[PDB]
This record gives C-alpha cells, sequence and structure tokens, in this order.
C-alpha cells in the first residue's frame, strides 16, 4: 500500500506538502489526482514533478526517495480537495494512495465536542446494544474515531459517518458501536476515542 | 471529449451491480476505457478497463466478481459487479487511459460519478430508543437527551421534539448506512437540567416510507 497523511490543513497563505510513502514508492513513476465531491477528478502531477495542462505553478513535488511528495505553494481555497497518489504495478496494474484530505481553512480551527451514550435499557431488552458517539463543532471536518473495549481496540460492529457541515460552518459526525448485551455487560468499560488534528478526546461509558 | 456514466441509485445486497458509461465528442479506439470507484475505508481503486476490441483487464482484488461489457455502436461501456456486499458501497467513475506504456500513464476524462449504496431491499420500520440525559453538554444548565432511531429503510426519517414546540438546542445527526443495509440516526436536544423531572421531553419520529410514527418519551435514569 501507499500510505498518505489522512488530513492536511493549511492557512490560505502558506504551503502544503503531501507524502506518498508506501513500499515500492515506487521505483520512479508517481501520479496525483485531485478529487472534489460531485466533481470529476483530475491530474495535477505525473511521472514525478510534471505539471499538466491548466495547473498553476504553485503545484510541485518529486521523489526523495523512496517517497513522492506533492507540494502546493500559496495554497488557494479552490485547492481544497482530497488528493490521491497512484503508481503502476506489474500485478495489480494500478496502486493508489490512502488519500489525503486537504482542507485549507477557512476559519480558526475548532476542537470537537464528544458526547457518548451507553445502550438504553430498552435496547438491551430488545437484545441489542449500541453505543452512540456524537462529535460536533469541529473544524476542519476531518476526524478519526477509534473504539476501545476496556483497553483492546475494536474494529467489529463499528459504523462511523462522513463529517457534515453544520449551520455553525463547523462539522458534525456520529459513530455507532454495535454489541450483543453479553459483550456490553461482560467488559468493564467501552470508550469512544476521537482524534481531530493532533488532539484526541476519549469518552468512556460503563455498564451499571 | 466528455464522459458521463449512469446506473441505479441503490443496489440490494448480494445481487449484481450494473452500470453503463457514455462517451461523447469522439470515438472509442486508441484508449483503454476504465471503471474505477472511490470510498473511504478502501480509498480510490481501479476496477478495470476494456478495449474496443472486447479485451479486458480487471483488478485481481475483485476478479471473478467483475464483468465489463462494451459497445462500439453506441459509444458506451458497461460494468457488472455481482455478489455485492457492504464494501461495494462507493462512488463509481468511468475514465480513460492513453493506450500505450502503462507505468507513465494516468487516467483522464473522468466522469461525474454515480453513487451506489448496498441496501437491504425491503422497507423497514425504525426502532426508537431513548438516550437518557447526561452531562459534558454545552455547560450547565444543562443536559443532552436524545433519541436513537435504529435500523430503518429507506430514508428519510423526521425527528421533531415535543411536537415541534421545541426548536432551540436541537441537533439531528445525519443517518448511517450500516453493513446491515439499514439506516440509523440520532437526534439530541440540549435542555436546562433544572427542567428535568418536571418538564416532559418527547421525540416525534416519522418514517413515512413505512407509515410509522413513534413518539418516544425520554426519561432521566434512576
Amino acid at each position: 500500500e501507499l500510505t498518505q497523511p489522512p488530513s492536511v490543513s493549511v492557512s490560505p497563505g502558506q504551503t502544503a506538502t503531501i507524502t506518498c510513502s508506501g513500499d515500492k514508492v515506487a521505483s520512479k513513476n508517481v501520479c496525483w489526482y485531485q478529487v472534489k465531491p460531485g466533481q470529476s477528478p483530475e491530474v495535477v502531477m505525473y511521472e514525478n514533478y510534471k505539471r499538466p495542462s491548466g495547473i498553476p505553478d504553485r503545484f510541485s513535488g518529486s521523489k526523495s526517495g523512496s517517497t513522492a511528495t506533492l507540494t502546493i505553494r500559496g495554497t488557494q481555497a479552490t485547492d481544497e480537495a482530497d488528493y490521491y497518489c497512484q503508481v503502476w504495478d506489474s500485478f495489480s496494474t494500478f496502486v493508489f494512495g490512502s488519500g489525503t484530505q486537504v482542507t485549507v481553512l477557512g476559519q480558526p480551527k475548532a476542537a470537537p465536542s464528544v458526547t457518548l451514550f451507553p445502550p438504553s435499557s430498552e435496547e438491551l431488552q430488545a437484545n441489542k446494544a449500541t453505543l452512540v458517539c456524537l462529535i460536533s463543532d469541529f473544524y476542519p471536518g476531518a476526524v478519526t474515531v477509534a473504539w476501545k473495549a476496556d483497553s483492546s481496540p475494536v474494529k467489529a460492529g463499528v459504523e462511523t459517518t462522513t463529517p457534515s457541515k453544520q449551520s455553525n460552518n463547523k462539522y458534525a459526525a456520529s459513530s455507532y458501536l454495535s454489541l450483543t448485551p453479553e459483550q456490553w455487560k461482560s467488559h468493564r468499560s467501552y470508550s469512544c476515542q476521537v482524534t481531530h488534528e493532533g488532539s484526541t478526546v476519549e469518552k468512556t461509558v460503563a455498564p451499571t | 471529449v466528455q464522459l458521463q456514466e449512469s446506473g441505479p441509485g441503490v443496489v440490494k445486497s448480494s445481487e449484481t451491480l450494473s452500470l453503463t458509461c457514455t462517451v461523447s465528442g469522439g470515438s472509442m479506439g486508441g484508449t483503454y476505457w476504465s471503471w474505477l470507484r472511490l470510498s473511504p475505508g478502501k480509498g480510490l481503486e481501479w476496477i478495470g478497463y476494456i478495449f474496443h476490441t472486447g479485451h479486458t483487464n480487471y483488478n485481481p482484488s475483485l476478479e471473478g466478481r467483475v464483468s465489463i461489457s462494451v459497445d462500439t455502436s453506441e459509444d458506451q461501456f458497461s460494468l457488472r459487479l455481482r455478489s455485492v456486499t457492504a464494501a461495494d458501497t462507493a462512488v463509481y467513475f468511468c475514465a480513460s487511459l492513453p493506450r500505450g506504456q502503462l507505468v507513465n500513464a494516468y487516467f483522464r476524462n473522468w466522469g461525474r460519478g454515480t453513487l451506489v449504496s448496498v441496501t437491504a431491499a425491503s422497507t423497514k420500520g425504525p426502532s426508537v430508543f431513548p438516550l437518557a440525559p447526561s452531562s459534558k453538554s454545552t455547560s450547565g444548565g444543562t443536559a443532552a437527551l436524545g433519541c436513537l432511531v435504529k435500523d430503518y429503510f429507506p430514508e428519510p426519517v423526521t425527528v421533531s421534539w415535543n411536537s415541534g414546540a421545541l426548536t432551540s438546542g436541537v441537533h439531528t445527526f445525519p443517518a448511517v448506512l450500516q453493513s446491515s443495509g439499514l439506516y440509523s440516526l440520532s437526534s439530541v436536544v440540549t435542555v436546562p437540567s433544572s427542567s428535568l423531572g418536571t418538564q416532559t421531553y418527547i421525540c416525534n419520529v416519522n418514517h413515512k416510507p413505512s407509515n410509522t410514527k413513534v413518539d418516544k418519551r425520554v426519561e432521566p435514569k434512576s
């Protein structure tokens, strides 16, 4: 896989560097695509450093290596997009990056408010358990939710949403953890963990 | 040269997705006509491509689950993805590849992008659970009590509070398409925690698709 920094945020003046740093990375050729919602994706760099037709000079970058970098100087607002890197593979033909979300404020960063609800007794009487993590009032709209049973991470029964713009011009998102009542009652605590920017908020509920 | 795709908005689980993609402002030859998709949890990925001769190249990760058809007559190329699961929920694009050496190559002339969701086929009534008041809420005041509308299909669901007499402090979160194939949203209101025990709070959920109306009373725990 070709790993990339999940989110990159930048003030309208400064510059932004994005890394594709996988395994092959990729013995020479790398390409970058810009993706905006409901819009057709498009190339912004190929081979390593070549800028296609209609690309302002601020876009740039190349391999170290083994790691390609896309660098955007004097970052404009219309450059807010999800960027993906891509290489050719002998077997898989095409291998893409993990994607990076370049947000470009915008407005001052807002820290997320996390609100965790334990399963209702009613739901437990319906032989269902669901932990509700409500994240709100955060900017930019790129977070990372992780669930913990006691201390062990949890990957099963997790369903998180895509952050939505609010009326506050801020973002909100929810994450749900599904459990059997037996699971819920057998562990000592569950925890919703929300990483926004460099900071994390870990709420925790317990069966009582 | 443009590119515009189409297909169903929704696909029932474990069936067979079927899309098509129409080219305009040119001809078919000289380019590998490709299918791709994009979704978080899998990122962007190349599904496959076809040449106007009928010859294909698929993604191994998929493969034996994918079939790409073609038509030179009417400038189109079709995708067929059987045995569909929750992971296949994505934004599907069709694109173009300059026929030649493929290391240097990249996709151009992308389409707008259709959007396929893997669902549960049948109309389902929502289960409405109360979310008992807690605190970490917007100061105090002040508590946040809610309603979990779990396992319904399809959208939309309407959650009002105390029959609409309550508008200030209401946050209804967007739904979640689950591996189940069923949606699920939460609606929380923030109220003065002095008003608990005395003031009554009821969330009014409407799911017209199933003609269901649940008025759930949210009591404090004890």
